[PDB]
């Protein structure tokens, strides 16, 4: 779930 | 869509490289949506020399450093400028490209990204392209196709000698005909349509549509509370014979289950009694025939029964002999009401009649009936949406060409239906649809609107059947229509 | 209710100001019930110069300091004394009144309170009142109407050129006819009837009633445990023809599903066989006819079949030609049993027959059948409860005038039914109701009671259908009757 | 509130009859909220000759025809004009009034409505009023009091010889002091405050307040994320002795549990070691004393420890002998920091010191300590909010007079706290509260705000104890403070 | 629940 | 829920 | 949920 965004 | 890309670049001024980057990242996001975290998987990216392969280099590059392994097999000879640009970026970022496909290479990867051919495929695939695609299809790896599975003709859905079978296809801007018609529909697997930045105006200038839930919900007629049965229209169904006594019953309930107010059948005596024994809410008028089939001697009575209705459906179970043919053609020439023409009424139809009619008509052939009607082979007419458009336009009618994907067209607008399943591949299914269409016309929808809503809802009802689809019958389909309507709202 | 307010003030001695305060606070409490906490909303209160607008000033004043913003637009010229009093209080409490309606003012408010006209409206609304109401209806704000949506004639439910469409209407003491009949029923939205302090005796002196669940539960007949089929009565249904073979079946099961003991149909052979093939618990007597319709030659047999029953229903699917007319009228003149007269028996009825009958009768026309029976237009008779009352009184019968709101009257008592939905706007619905009424009469209810219970339960059963209402058919309605009875208990 | 009614009528122009109608209907709605449907119950309404009894006639009248039985026993001699008006309406509507109370009459009713005396009661109730009230209290019927239970002095909460014990009291506009102070608080049962139409401005001009959850939530200080301990203040607590070694510990954790940054105790050696053995987050400075109690020899050290804090709390467990008295008074005369003065510091306090201080102070006496401080009896000072106001004003301090209802006042604003239970009637409870108040002052609340928040939260924490309240100890109360804060948010 | 309102 | 009553 | 993808 992290290709686009880091929290 | 070639138009749409060209215009976006040449008129709107979006750089080709921006479109291509957005296409590739959309493939990545789509895979993540379907696979979860990508970081554990190894990706084999198969790139042609065209813009499809360029999109593939973008995919490959964007996976670098984030997943377990990426390898590109470049399969072309030359590269378009955008493909060349993205190849260069892939290498600059550290990516590995080989130019030889080795069968054992499939062993070391989990996902194959098919960026070999897109909408630029012309002609049969032979040679080593064919060998490669066949190896990928026998590999059992997860297959993600860029734009269209390679080997599908994007204009027709036909397989060009061989094609990739995809688990997931990511296409850009709009679905292509080749995703919608079979066999291509089967090879596409799950389809996602990604927005890559075309202006929404160009995307909406499209003249062919997929029938969607939202479209159908907006077309469903209103039910004002202060209504009575006449508010919702009146249908006459001319149907049945001594041979085919069930067809009237399925057509009639078809009309009633979609909310029509009054449904009247004209059926040869005593077959007319079959209908009310099953559904006593139907009116089933006995017609005195000589030998169990409608003929010219029943013309005047059928015209009289038609004066007090909004629409007439004709054809299911009529039989086909000369006397039926004379009846059907003289009735339709004289009837000044919308007509829905199905089954045996299509088999005996003189198309000159359609041209002389002032009132509208809907024709609902399967491809066998279509083939007979235009004097071509089934293979000539099946999924042939341009032929359907021409026929609708020349005959001033709506044509509903039934198959797993149904085509609905008036010659200006063409819609494709993808609801339904193989439970509808059984006698009686078509008879229900004819009733649904007549019913919606009686409620005030135009022939095109009535057709659009009916094909969608008829297929969706089939999908609501609770047990195995092969056990679906028309009688169960009827029961499911009001559920389909509820779910649509 | 003008009477009721006047009497409460003039005879009982309640100050007009007390009634008006209670009306306004009841609107506030009602809004709170529907909206939740009021404190976040901004209220635009539209007040006329009458007592309705006075009620509005009370609403406005009671919101001051508790909600986000209140503004009153006063739209009249002069004020009644109570309106003037409450206007003065609103201003003394710090409230803002403007006398000019500006279209953009709607933008700054969440809830519009419509206190323009109540039961004092006379004549078409034109002018700037009409412009204002049309703006409010196009605004998409939440609309709460005081007493009746402005523009509805409270005596008839007709729209006086234009009317407010309300989400919530709060009315006082009793519902008004205009909330109950369409179009006013549609414009009322959700209706709350508030007790504002009228003596309960005056409120109960009303001679027209809404049919309620509690009324119907108290009328349902008892089922003593030591019973047998004869305990619950016996019905003969004279029905059907070669044209209309289903009607008998729906009427008969109608009687059985409401608890009748024995149901017998007289139906022309072989249409009579349709009934038992579907529901073998029915007795379906074959009647030998010359051409498929009842005529005088069947008079004596139908009289004989009637000797052993409690009630006779006649008309569904009989057809209408001269020979049916002669039969129907001579049978009803001679039959000394209660009769329920429907459909084609109404179309051929000589009303002089009703006057000469000693035994009771119920007539169940839709407005088309009513129009034919009194020789008026549909628009003349539809929702015309005074005409129905006159007809019931002159002909010594119960009249059940069917429509989305059904009117039941014997000329002294009139009841309005509001159960049901548009699934009943479909052939076969009426046939079921006829059976239900006959059935209840056979069980011992008076014609008026049987009619009251049947119209309510027939509508409530429709509302219990689990899928979209437009797909309801009479056969499903039948299945739902016993559920409606269970839920009523 | 006498002012508020008079002004609403005389200045705002609301008719007295409108106020009285709204009061009575509010009682009905309140009963319905508590009892459910009223229709099964029989109501005995006891009416005096004043406006309270007038409100009762309104209640009675509004129950007519809707409930099982209503009877009014009129107990007065004469009637105010509004009572006379509503008596007349009650009779005109068909209501029964008797003028003799017969003990057996209680047997035939379920609910007693007490509308005998409201805020007009002056003097002890004797005579047949007393007999009637005593009978009602022994009857075990459900009792609903109009405005205030009859027999409570609405200004003080004292019982005027005898009073009704109510399950439900419905009062108008605002709670009265008599609902808030005991014994009246106990006799009120569940209290509802009804809005009867007074302008919200008059209702808010009130100068005495009940401490509510919303008030406390709006006063809680902010916790900016970029903070450090100094952001949240620093407290010195001067406390304890060889006799009372636990008090320091409870006061200190009191400050820390409400979010204070640094808490420092000054405690005679070796009692100071008790604190850190229990809560090592406390700083507990050893003070060298001669005999285990603070004296003048520790003055300079305590002043030095005070330079680096925001607030000083003094008194818990100090002991009371002459040397403590000399210390406490000289320290407080010299300390230029806010002080929270509790327990033994109050017992030895010279009030002239308070008058000469420039810095603010909060005093937290129980009524025994208050009695000693002003040289009066406990009965003279208990719940005596006017005396507390006078003392706060004369001494320029905030006074927190502790009891089941706590009074907080600076002489201009007075607040009443009703949170808490009898688990706080145990040693150590007060010591925690002192710490909470100092803590909130250190965080930036004014002495009045800090006091208001602390008394509420200290009581609410007690109510969060999970087992029987009598088993609550101060150590558990401490654990519950952060839960009370969480729940408040 | 019906002293004030009928549905 | 508080137009009429405060708890 | 549809800015990027149509199903
Ligand atoms: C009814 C009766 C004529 C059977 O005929 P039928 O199967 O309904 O024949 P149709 O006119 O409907 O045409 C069927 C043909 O149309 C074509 N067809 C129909 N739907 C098609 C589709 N979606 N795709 C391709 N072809 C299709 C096929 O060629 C099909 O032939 P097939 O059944 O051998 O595969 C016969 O059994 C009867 O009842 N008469 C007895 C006297
Ligand atoms: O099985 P089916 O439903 O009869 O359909 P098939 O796949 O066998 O195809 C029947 C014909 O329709 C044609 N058809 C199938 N998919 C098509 C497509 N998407 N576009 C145009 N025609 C198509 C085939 O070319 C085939 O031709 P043929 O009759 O010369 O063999
Ligand atoms: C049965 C047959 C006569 C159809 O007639 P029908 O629709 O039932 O006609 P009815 O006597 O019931 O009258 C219907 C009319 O009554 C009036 N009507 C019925 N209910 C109404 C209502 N609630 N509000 C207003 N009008 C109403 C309308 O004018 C309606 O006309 P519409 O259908 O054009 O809107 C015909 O199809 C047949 O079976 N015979 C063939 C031989
Ligand atoms: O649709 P519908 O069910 O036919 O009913 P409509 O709203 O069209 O009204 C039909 C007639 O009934 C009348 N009708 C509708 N609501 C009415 C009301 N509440 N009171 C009296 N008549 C009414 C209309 O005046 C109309 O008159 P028209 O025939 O001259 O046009
Ligand atoms: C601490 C010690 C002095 C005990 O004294 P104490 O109970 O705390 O005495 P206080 O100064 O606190 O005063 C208590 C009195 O104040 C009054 N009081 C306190 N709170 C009150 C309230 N809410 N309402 C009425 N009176 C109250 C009462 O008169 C009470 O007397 P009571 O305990 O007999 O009922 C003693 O045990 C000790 O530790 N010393 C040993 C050396
Ligand atoms: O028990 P308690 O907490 O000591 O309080 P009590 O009820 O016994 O009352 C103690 C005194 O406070 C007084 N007090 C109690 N409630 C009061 C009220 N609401 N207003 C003023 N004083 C009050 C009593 O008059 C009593 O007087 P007394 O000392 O002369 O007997
Ligand atoms: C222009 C457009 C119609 C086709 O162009 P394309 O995308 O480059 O075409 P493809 O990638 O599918 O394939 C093109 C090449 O595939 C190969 N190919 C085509 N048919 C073949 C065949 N039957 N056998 C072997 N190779 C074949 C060819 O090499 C062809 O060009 P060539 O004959 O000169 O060698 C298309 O609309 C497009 O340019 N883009 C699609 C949308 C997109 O990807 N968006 C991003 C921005 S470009
Ligand atoms: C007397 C009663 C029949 C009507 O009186 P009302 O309530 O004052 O009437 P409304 O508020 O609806 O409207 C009255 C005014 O509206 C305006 N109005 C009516 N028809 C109109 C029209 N077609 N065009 C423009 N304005 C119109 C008129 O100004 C009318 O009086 P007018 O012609 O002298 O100007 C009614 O029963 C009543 O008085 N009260 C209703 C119950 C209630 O509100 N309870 C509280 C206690 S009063
Ligand atoms: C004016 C106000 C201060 C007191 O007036 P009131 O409400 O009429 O007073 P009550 O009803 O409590 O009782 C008044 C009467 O009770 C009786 N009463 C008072 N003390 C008594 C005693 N100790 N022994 C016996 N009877 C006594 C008296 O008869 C007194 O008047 P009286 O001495 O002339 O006989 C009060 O603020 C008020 O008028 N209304 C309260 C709010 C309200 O109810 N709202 C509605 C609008 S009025
Ligand atoms: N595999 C499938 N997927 C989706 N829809 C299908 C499928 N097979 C058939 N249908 C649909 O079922 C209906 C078949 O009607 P058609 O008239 O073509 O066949 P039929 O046997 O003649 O039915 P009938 O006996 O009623 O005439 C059409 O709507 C068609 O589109
Ligand atoms: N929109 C609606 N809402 C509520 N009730 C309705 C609605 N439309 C019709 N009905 C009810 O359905 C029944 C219709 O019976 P009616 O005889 O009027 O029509 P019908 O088509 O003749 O039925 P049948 O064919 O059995 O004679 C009536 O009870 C009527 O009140
Ligand atoms: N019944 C009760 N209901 C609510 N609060 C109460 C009750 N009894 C006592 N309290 C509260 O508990 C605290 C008691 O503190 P106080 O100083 O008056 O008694 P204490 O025994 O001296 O406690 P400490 O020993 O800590 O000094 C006060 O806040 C008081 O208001
Ligand atoms: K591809
Ligand atoms: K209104
Ligand atoms: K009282
Ligand atoms: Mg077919
Ligand atoms: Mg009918
Ligand atoms: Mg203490």
């Amino acid at each position: 779930a992290a290709w686009l965004f880091e929290a | 869509m070639k138009e749409i890309d060209e215009l976006t670049i040449k008129e709107y001024g979006v750089d080709s490289r921006i479109l291509m980057e957005r296409a590739g990242i959309s493939v990545v996001l789509a895979m993540e949506e379907e696979l979860g975290n990508l970081s554990d998987y190894r990706f084999l990216v198969l790139c042609g020399g065209g813009n499809n392969g360029g999109d593939g280099f973008v995919v490959a590059r964007n996976l670098l450093g984030v997943v377990k392994d990426v390898l590109v097999v470049f399969l072309g000879k030359k590269k378009t400028p955008d493909c060349e640009y993205n190849y260069g970026l892939y290498k600059k970022f550290g990516g590995k490209v080989v130019e030889q496909f080795e069968p054992s290479i499939l062993n070391e990867f989990d996902v194959v990204v098919d960026a070999i051919f897109g909408t630029g495929l012309r002609g049969e695939i032979t040679g080593e392209y064919a060998e490669i695609i066949n190896l990928v299809n026998k590999s059992g790896k997860v297959v993600v196709s860029v734009d269209v599975p390679s080997g599908i003709d994007s204009n027709t859905g036909k397989v060009l000698r061989t094609a990739v079978k995809a688990d997931l296809t990511v296409t850009f801007g709009v679905p292509k005909i080749g995703h919608i018609l079979f066999p291509g529909r089967d090879l596409t697997g799950k389809l996602k349509v990604a927005n890559i930045g075309h202006p929404v105006h160009l995307i909406n200038s499209i003249n062919r549509y997929v029938i969607t839930r939202e479209m159908v919900r907006s077309l469903l007629p209103e039910r004002p509370r202060d209504s009575h049965k006449g508010t919702y229209g009146k249908v006459l169904i001319i149907a049945g014979s001594r041979l085919y006594s069930g067809a009237p019953v399925l057509s009639g309930m078809g009309s009633l289950k979609v909310g029509t107010g009054l449904v009247k059948l004209a059926v040869p005596f005593p077959q007319n009694l079959i209908a009310t024994s099953r559904f006593p809410e139907l009116i089933s008028v006995p017609i005195d025939t000589e030998k169990g089939f409608f003929s010219l001697q029943n013309l005047q009575e059928c015209l009289e029964l038609s004066k007090d209705v909004d629409v007439v459906a004709i054809g299911p179970g009529l039989g086909n002999n000369e006397h039926v043919r004379e009846f059907v053609n003289e009735f339709l020439k004289t009837l000044e009401k919308p007509a829905v023409i199905d089954a045996d009424a299509i088999n005996v139809l003189d198309t000159s009649v359609l041209k002389e009619r002032k009132s509208p008509a809907v024709l609902t052939p399967h491809p066998g009936e279509m083939a007979r009607l235009v004097k071509k082979t089934v293979g000539d007419v099946k999924y042939n949406y341009e032929l359907a458009e021409e026929f609708a336009k020349e005959n001033d009618c709506v044509l509903v060409l039934k198959s797993a994907t149904t085509i609905v067209t008036d010659g200006e607008k063409t819609l494709f239906n993808i609801t339904g399943n193989t439970g509808l591949s059984k006698g009686g299914s078509g008879d229900v649809l004819t009733g649904m269409i007549a019913g919606f016309i009686a409620q005030g929808l135009s022939p095109l609107e009535a057709s659009t809503v009916s094909v969608y809802l008829h297929g969706f009802a089939a999908e609501l059947f609770e047990q195995d689809e092969r056990g679906l019958t028309a009688s169960e389909l009827l029961r499911l229509i009001p559920e389909a309507i509820r779910r649509l709202k």
